[PDB]
């Protein structure tokens, strides 16, 4: 029979267990005897206290580095502010010791932890690169709980060094099995911010991890997109409570919130279904989260159910991830067939948006050729437009099966008239959808104004296979 | 700046 946790935090981690339902199933992992034992994580941002009470016992300097400073110790700098704590309270969501008396406990508490001093510094693109690729056939999974700024007017993704440090590591990274790399949606909800507009959530190369609170709302701070794949809990309002972890200067918090918080965790919950299974890829590993997430309790005014029965949501993708069936499906996985990537140019001529604009074109999914996809995964409508106020576009994408993705909602503060340039807006809920058919795409003005602009191109890109699949929920 | 917490 498993004993669960002693350590005198625990009782306080309401995320983890519990008889209430409103948590994420960790424990039924931990019973079924996975608690991250020969997994490697590596949490990218401003340090790790490795010497910290209960973060040494599972520290691995050789999934550590320091990209600022160039030296191999990630240990933070100290400052009055205490600046410098956010890496540490991260790594104990994932890897706080068990059983020694002290805080809590992470999700993968047997799990090897290690952290990439980057952020404490001018983040280049080269800094960004050499620390997603940082000893890529020792870490499994990479935890970034950062990225372009939210002020709900910024358009930015990886560079060039950054994103070859992607394609590199979902190819040759893991043993050709492909880096996991995990990233936490936004913190833009106030500024009415679009987690499409971040490169880095928007990537199919990444899992995008949104936030629930406590009573299962969507906290202020949360960012809404078609891209984001899944839910852990965070925090919420100050009646709700917050998340359990390791803090700088040795000591315990519990007080950790907001996008920060959701990364760590799904990382931690990836790590229990790697030790089930060491055999899977990184597009296996979305595919079970898809699978396994639950959509129940979770309060939004937009879930839809998808053309293969699945509940879907622009504030929570497929919904909260379960750790106890992650890890039970993960045992008899069959590994997916090689990607596929059909691609169809659209437009055969300019056309002038005004008020409204709507496209319509029926494909045949590249059928008869070695990349015909009937088993879709990620699909991306990739656009160039200008226009006068780029915050005053709304963009909706419609598959052959009935399933609308908001691509763009308005955003109140983007005054810009940079347009859009082969921007490749991504959406994760038309998964395992048959995509031969009429696709839609449509573009309108959302404001009063007389705004003026022509989209010039749209290419529409498909991933999957064609075998494999399962009989719709 | 180029990257946020
Ligand atoms: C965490 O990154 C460490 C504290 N600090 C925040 C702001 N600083 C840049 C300030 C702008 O020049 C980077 C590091
Ligand atoms: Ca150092
Ligand atoms: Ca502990
Ligand atoms: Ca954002
Ligand atoms: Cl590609
Ligand atoms: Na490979
Ligand atoms: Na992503
Ligand atoms: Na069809």
């Amino acid at each position: 029979v498993y004993q669960e946790p002693t350590d005198p935090k625990f009782p306080q981690q309401w995320y983890l267990s519990g008889v209430t339902q409103r948590d994420l199933n960790v424990k039924a992992a931990w019973a079924q005897g996975y608690t991250g034992h020969g997994i490697v994580v590596s949490i990218l941002d401003d340090g790790i206290e490795k010497n910290h009470p209960d973060l040494a016992g599972n520290y691995d300097p050789g999934a550590s580095f320091d990209v600022n400073d160039q030296d191999p110790d990630p240990q933070p700098r100290y400052t009055q502010m205490n600046d410098n704590r956010h890496g540490t309270r991260c790594a104990g969501e994932v890897a706080a010791v068990a059983n020694n008396g002290v805080c809590g406990v992470g999700v993968a508490y047997n799990a090897r932890i290690g952290g990439v001093r980057m952020l404490d510094g001018e983040v280049t693109d080269a800094v960004e690169a050499r620390s997603l690729g940082l000893n890529p056939n020792h870490i499994h999974i990479y935890s970034a709980s950062w990225g372009p700024e939210d002020d709900g007017k910024t358009v930015d993704g990886p560079a060039r060094l950054a994103e070859e440090a992607f394609f590199r590591g979902v190819s040759q990274g893991r043993g050709g099995l492909g880096s996991i790399f995990v990233w936490a949606s936004g913190n833009g909800g106030r500024e009415h911010d679009s987690c499409n507009c971040d490169g880095y959530t928007n990537s199919i190369y990444t899992l995008s991890i949104s936030s629930a609170t406590q009573f299962g709302n969507v906290p202020w701070y949360s960012e809404a997109c078609s891209s984001t794949l899944a839910t852990t809990y965070s925090s919420g309002n100050q009646n709700e409570k917050q998340i359990v972890t390791t803090d700088l200067r040795q000591k315990c918090t519990e007080s950790h919130t907001g996008t920060s918080a959701s990364a760590p965790l799904a990382a931690g919950i990836i790590a229990l279904t790697l030790e089930a299974n060491k055999n899977l890829t990184w597009r296996d590993m979305q595919h079970l989260v898809v699978q396994t997430s639950k959509p129940a309790h979770l309060n939004a005014n937009d879930w839809a159910t998808n053309g293969v029965g699945r509940k879907v949501s622009h504030s929570y993708g497929y919904g909260l991830l379960d750790a106890g069936a992650m890890v039970a499906l993960a045992q008899n996985w069959t590994t997916v067939a090689p990607q596929r990537k059909c691609i169809i140019d659209i437009l055969t001529e300019p056309k002038d948006i005004g008020k409204r604009l709507e496209v319509r074109k029926t494909v045949t999914a590249c059928l008869g050729e070695p990349n015909h996809i009937t088993r879709l995964e990620h699909a991306q409508a990739r656009l160039t437009l200008s226009y006068n106020r780029r915050g005053d576009l709304a963009i909706h994408l419609v598959s052959p099966m009935g399933t609308r993705s908001t691509l763009l909602a308005a955003r109140p503060h983007d005054y810009s008239a940079d347009g859009f340039n082969d921007w490749a807006f991504m959406t994760t809920h038309s998964w395992d959808e048959d995509p031969s058919g009429e696709w839609v795409l449509e573009i309108e003005n959302t404001s009063e104004a007389n705004n003026y602009g022509t989209l010039t191109k749209f290419t529409l890109v498909l991933y999957g296979t064609a075998s494999g699949s399962l009989v719709p929920r | 700046k180029r990257r946020v917490k």
